[PDB]
RNA sequence: ACCAUAGUAGGCCUAAAAGCAGCCAUCAAUUGAGAAAGCGUUAAAGCUCAACAAAUUCACCAACAUAAUCCCAAAAACUAAU
């Protein structure tokens, strides 16, 4: 004998039109002429934009920086595609088209003589970025389970994650930070210049706290 | 302690169950309140695969482990005792507790090496031939890390790799 | 050698597809069983085809259990209709009352399924309903006079939906 | 064969009782209407078999992921 | 037998034993089931 | 009651369990009776009988099985477990017959 | 241990506490019979056998049925449930009748039972039977 | 409460109390009474 | 561990679509078992899952080959170390 349990349900979830993923450009319909400098710095430390859900209640989130090319979209565009029901799912992308230009030179070349020419374009993704927006009447753990093959052959870490997982992992991030049993924090000794610290690290180091180093991030460091 | 116990006869077997008599708890624990065996007698993070005394109250006159719902043990103990039970068998100590093989006791094999806190098994271990410098260094498993909560005397940790 | 469900017409038993590869493969003879099953069902002139279950032995000798015909014949004559519905709820395919399921009902009691089962004749309705639903047959309380508006209406829609639908067929034939 | 039922025809081609010799269950059957989880009362049996049979859909949607 | 970094069971019959100071999976019916981890 | 059918019953003659119900050492008997009283084992042969004697009073629950070695296998369950009875029946009976 | 975590009567629990009150009560003979696997043809045939004589069967979970019947009069049934079981519900009964379909199959053990009050064994049974 | 412990063939001896009971107010009675009894009995079944 | 019977080959399109090319409904017997979550069939039949009953230690994720003369201090899990 078991006794059961209510299951959950879905009378709320308004599926759109066109629920598969649109299909993205290999190059923008305006390419760039002008030959741009390559920030690294827009794929370094935390993420502001896309941090947030919108209508979907899955999505995969971004654990490192990375940049992500026309190869990794169609990736997930096909994967996602023919691994959803279309009546009871609907996807979305919380990632821009390649917009950012990236050169090359003819290997061979010797250094200098100019810049190189753009090669293709990519996307830059900083850590803790909604990659891809899933909804539905569907469960958490049939989406999780075709979502971390995607998750996995993108370029950075990543997971995938629900409303309650994310917000799970964030009040557990908070939480350990306030449980710490050490007074010497990361924070705490850079802000105030201990041992003269602030000379070995970098500046950005002040709002990273140590969390985010170069384009990796590693979520278990307080 | 309950014996089963098989008779052949004149083309009859009798199987029958029989009870002898068990041991009993001593009578007067120091936690009372406690909840699992190894605590309820304060021997948390105290025991080790040296005390035989301890480890041959869970296991069977065979020599393996006795299952966990049985003992009472609290999970994380369990563990630790079988690692230790392991150990000490590997340390040769509880000799009496192997099965008897009236054959195999004749053919002698190269006197057994002395060992004692061995983590793995004997023959699963490749040895490391390439060792490494200072810097990428080869170390070999001493005892458990399951072990590492007991009590340090010294205050310096247990050494598990060398 | 195991059992068969073969469900078949009341005169039409033929040494051919489905009982040529089906009692054909057990290594039964076929023509015995068209004799047989065409003696027990020529006595029924109401041109029912009838599930039915053939024990088949392993001397390759046989056995024959008659049931009930089938709850989708039973239920296409009494909306009067000829096939179910294409898209079933969706669309409507014909009509009956408590009356119809009823008598197909106490009929259906007798069946080899319903016969050790001791329910009620409201569980059996219960059931015919239900296979109603997916037939895409509705069922009304109390319809009769309705019942005849609606069929010089209803028949009316459903001759219009099926002649749009075969020349939508028509189109969809050429199409491809 | 193919019968095309009218008032007559219908009559005609069945014994059709009166309505006073009609069981009383034929009536309260539900026509059209499957019934829905939130209308069954809790205390009744049937609840729980629609209840059971949510949970067989859940565990069967649940599965889609089988390797094996 | 295949040398593989992730293990995984092909179908229900499939079992999983560490010997030798690694993880096995071994197979009785369809034996080209059977995997090593490296 | 699968090992049972694997197995291959068929060279067993007559399959009698002894029991009385209103004792408390009793369960593991009936376990017993319910695993060799299963469809596929009971299938597996036509010429053997399962009989289930059930009385109040005599008190010591007993399996009893003939088998066509002219061995007769004979368990009492008292204090012996289900699958220890299931066990010795298997091993028993079939590497013998 | 933490402190006690009281679980709750579901509905489930509730019906069929209500439903083995009602059995308790209507039926005059009620009869332990251990439930045995069989195939479901020949289930259906002993229900069928069963619905010849108006004798009906019911099948409960020993979770909700043991505690009622420990809180019931009928406590000293409390051993017969133990293993697997079948619950033989009879309004009217003829007890001959029960056992001779019972004696059909030789496996399938008839253990205790109440017939009118008086709580018997199998002998009982017989007893009641050839009266 | 609760009801009876039922003993079985080996050994069962034991007559109910209410037979005896019954035997008894049945002995103690006068032939009066004992017709009485009797067409009271008769009556009824 | 255990167990699998009911309307029924549900209605369609197709040579056949019988839980399982596809489209639509997804009701209903039995204490209990989806108009079926995997395998399987030409269509079946046949194996398993979820369901009753039987019981109940704990069970979410985590494992990843290599180079060229010869391995490369030796060794070591406790007698008290801000
Ligand atoms: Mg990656
Ligand atoms: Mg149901
Ligand atoms: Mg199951
Ligand atoms: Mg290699
Ligand atoms: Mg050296
Ligand atoms: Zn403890
Ligand atoms: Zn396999």
């Amino acid at each position: 004998f078991k006794t059961l349990l209510p299951v959950p349900t879905f009378e709320d979830v308004a599926i759109p039109e066109k629920p598969k993923l649109r299909f993205v450009e290999r190059v923008p319909l305006v390419p760039k002429v002008r030959r741009e400098r390559k920030n690294l710095s827009d794929i370094r430390g935390p993420s502001t934009e896309a941090t947030e859900f919108t209508e979907g209640r899955f999505a995969i989130l971004a654990l490192g920086g990375g940049y992500l090319h026309w190869g990794h979209f169609e990736m997930m565009r096909l994967t996602i595609n023919r691994s959803m029901d279309p009546k009871n799912m609907f996807a979305l992308w919380r990632v821009p088209a390649p917009f950012k230009p990236i050169t090359r030179k003819g290997m061979g070349q010797r250094m200098g003589g100019g810049k190189g020419a753009i090669d293709h374009y990519v996307t830059p993704v900083k850590a803790g970025r909604l990659i891809v927006e899933m909804g539905g009447r569907c469960e958490f753990k049939e989406v999780q389970g075709f979502l971390d093959l995607v998750a996995h052959k993108l370029p950075f870490p990543a997971k995938a994650v629900s409303r309650e997982t994310l917000e799970k992992m964030r009040k557990d991030q908070e939480e350990r930070e306030r449980n710490n049993q050490n007074p010497w924090t990361f924070e705490r000794i850079a802000t105030a210049n201990m041992l003269g610290i602030r000379k070995v690290l970098s500046p950005y180091d002040l709002t990273h706290k140590g969390r985010y180093w170069g384009k990796f991030y590693t979520p278990e460091r307080v | 302690f309950r014996e089963v116990v098989e008779i052949l006869d004149g083309k009859t077997t009798i199987i029958e169950g029989r009870i002898t008599e068990t041991p009993q708890e001593s009578p007067n624990p120091p936690n009372p309140t406690g909840q699992c065996p190894i605590c309820r007698w304060n021997l948390k993070h105290k025991y080790n695969y040296e005390d035989v005394l301890l480890l041959s109250q869970f296991i069977r006159p065979h020599g393996g482990m006795l299952p966990r719902r049985i003992t009472g043990l609290c999970q994380e103990e369990h563990l630790k005792i079988e690692e230790c039970v392991k150990m000490a068998h590997r340390a040769g100590l509880l000799p009496n507790h192997r099965p008897k093989l009236p054959e195999g006791f004749v053919p002698k094999s190269k006197p057994r090496l002395n060992r004692y806190l061995t983590r793995w098994s004997p023959r699963s271990v490749k040895p490391i031939y390439n060792k490494g410098h200072r810097w990428n260094k080869v170390r070999m498993p001493v005892g458990s890390p399951l072990l590492k909560d007991n009590v340090s005397y010294s205050g310096r940790p247990l050494l598990l790799y060398h | 050698s195991g059992m068969i469900r073969a469900i078949v017409r009341a005169g039409q038993a033929r040494p051919g597809p489905p009982l040529g590869p089906i009692l054909g493969q057990r290594g039964v003879s076929i023509n015995q069983f068209c004799k047989e099953f065409n003696e027990k069902t020529k006595d029924i002139k109401e041109g029912i085809p009838l599930p039915t279950k053939i024990f088949v032995k392993p001397d390759r000798t046989f056995e024959i259990k008659i049931g009930q015909p089938t709850v989708s014949y039973f239920l296409k004559a009494a909306a009067g209709i000829e096939k179910g519905a294409r898209h079933t709820g969706k669309e409507v395919a014909g009509l009956v009352t408590l009356k119809h399921v009823y008598e197909i009902a106490r009929v259906k009691a007798q069946d080899d399924a319903f016969a050790l089962q001791d329910v009620p004749l409201s569980s059996v309705v219960r059931s015919i309903i239900g296979s109603a639903r997916s037939l895409g047959i509705r069922v009304v309380k109390d319809l009769s006079s309705e019942e005849l508006a609606a069929f010089q209406k209803e028949r009316a829609l459903f001759l219009a939906a099926q002649r749009e639908a075969d020349l939508a067929a028509q189109a969809e034939a050429a199409k491809k | 064969h193919a019968m095309g039922v009218n008032i007559y025809k219908e009559g005609q081609d069945v014994v059709l009782k009166p309505d006073s010799e009609y069981p009383e269950w034929l009536f309260e059957m539900n026509v059209g209407p499957p019934k829905k989880l939130e209308e069954l009362d809790p205390e009744t049996r049937e609840y729980w078999r629609l209840l059971r049979k949510h949970n067989i859909w859940r565990h069967n949607r649940l599965s889609k992921n089988r390797k094996f | 037998f295949k040398t593989k970094g992730v293990l995984k069971k092909r179908c229900r019959d499939c079992y999983l034993v560490k010997r030798r100071g690694r993880w096995f999976i071994y197979c009785k019916t369809n034996p080209k089931h059977k995997q090593r981890q490296m | 009651a699968a090992a049972l059918a694997r197995l291959g019953l068929r060279a067993v003659k007559q399959v009698r369990v002894q029991f009385c119900p209103f004792e408390k050492n009793v369960e593991s008997t009936r376990t017993f009776l319910q695993a060799v009283s299963s469809e596929k084992v009971r299938c597996t042969n036509l010429n053997c009988s399962v009989i289930a004697d059930v009385r109040h009073d005599g008190s010591e629950p007993c399996v009893d099985v003939l088998f066509g070695d002219g061995h007769r296998l004979i368990m009492r369950g008292a204090h012996l477990t289900a699958q220890e009875m299931l066990t010795a029946f298997a091993s028993h009976i079939q590497a013998r017959g | 241990p933490p402190p006690t975590p009281p679980q709750e009567e579901t509905g489930l629990v509730r019906l069929l506490r209500r439903e083995i009150a009602a059995v308790f009560r209507d039926n005059r003979m009620i009869a332990v019979c251990q439930h045995v696997a069989l195939s479901a043809e020949d289930k259906l045939l002993l229900r069928h056998q069963l619905r010849k004589h108006k004798i009906l069967m019911k099948i409960f979970p020993n979770q909700v049925l043991k505690p009622f019947l420990e809180e019931s009069k009928y406590q000293n049934l409390l051993p017969l449930f133990v293993g697997h079981n079948l619950l033989l519900v009879s309004e009217e009964p003829k007890v001959k009748e029960m056992v001779r379909i019972l004696k059909g199959i030789p496996f399938l053990p008839l253990l205790g039972g109440c017939i009118d009050d008086t709580i018997l064994s199998r002998q009982g049974f017989i007893n009641y039977s050839k009266l | 409460e609760a009801l009876a412990g039922a003993p079985l063939d080996n050994a069962p001896k034991e007559y109910p109390p209410k037979i005896q009971q019954l035997v008894q107010d049945i002995a103690s009675l006068t032939l009066l009474e004992i017709s009485d009894l009797n067409e009271l009995l008769k009556k009824t079944l």
